[PDB]
């Protein structure tokens, strides 16, 4: 399962 | 694979708005001649569209409305929890009101919606349409 | 191997609103820097977009509109897009607009499932007075191959 | 690999229109729980959004005016604010909502997209501004 995060990472 | 995608409109039953209560959107099948549900991965819950697929995606809406006034944004979950950009507005024969397109990061669950946020005098919706469309997968590393 | 899309519209040359006649979009290339038709896999036909590939697209549309305030006369005037033929209306792309100055109205964005020989155009319908269009652009776009 | 877009918005920085100058657009994450960068290969340079990637792209944009006579017409701008782009105005002649039109258009590599007023009728006051750019395709075939 894939979602969006605080921890998300960014260029 | 397919994007998401889902448009859920209503053409012919009027309601009369309230303050941040969900429009209802009772159809999906805009083609009058090929009528089929414009709905991949995604659920039209009777008053909004509901997320499936992580993503981003593109959201927006229209109304059809007959001093007075009415204000109205996307609702991200909950019907206070209004997005950035999603604005539209009538202020004094029915007047047709469309939103921009607003890219926004949505997971599974996201329940978009659409609310009124400001009302004078008697707003009676005609007509509204949500469009929702994914753009991308998920673009974080 | 490319979406199918198409962007047409009229920048310069005005044109009187009347009821179910499509409106005349000449030009296919938005760009002033670099000219090139924004067309693949649709056609321009002078007054709207044919459909060549099935699939699910977005269609949007938008209009600059001048009206005289002539306060006993007033001038207003309803559009929609329309498939096929003028009377067939597509929900969510209503514009309107009521009695001066340029003014610019939008339609929504609407996905719909769409057939080779399908024809969109802009029309007007419901008129009052006179109503000039200055400009008018009509947009296309699959997002979709036909899904199941 | 993934299209190119972006958002780009002001929500709580009201800005006065100036002829021909580019509207302010300091954000590009408008969701209010998952607070995250909606950009990908384009570039949010602070009063526009810079394109990376030839393709065919939809542009189009937003406002909200806060009104008290007053009116303006606005355009997207390629590169510098006169060369305006054919297909999106929009005009405004309490807070008032506006949306351009769906425009499709070639762009290509250091391409810069603004929103300028074009014409202003006394003070206008920008509440709100989000500018919105994705990629449709690939450059296409033509001649
Ligand atoms: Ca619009």
């Amino acid at each position: 399962q894939e979602d969006f995060s605080s921890d998300s990472s960014f260029s | 694979t397919l994007p998401a995608f889902g448009f859920a409109f209503n053409a012919s039953a009027p309601q009369f708005a309230s303050l941040f209560t969900p429009l209802l959107l009772p159809s999906v099948s805009p083609n009058p001649n090929i009528t089929v549900p414009v709905i991949n991965d995604t659920v039209s819950v009777g008053d909004g569209i509901r997320i499936l697929r992580a993503g981003i995606y593109q959201i927006s809406y229209t109304l059809t409305i007959s001093p007075e006034a009415g204000r109205f944004f996307l609702s991200l979950n909950t019907p206070a929890n209004i997005i950035p950009g999603s604005g539209t507005a009538v202020r004094s024969g029915e007047v047709d009101v469309s939103s921009g397109v607003i890219l926004i990061n949505l997971n599974p669950g996201d329940l978009i919606q659409i609310v009124p946020v400001e009302l004078i005098g008697t707003v009676d919706i005609r007509a509204a349409a949500l469009t929702v469309a994914q753009i991308s997968r998920p673009h974080h590393h």
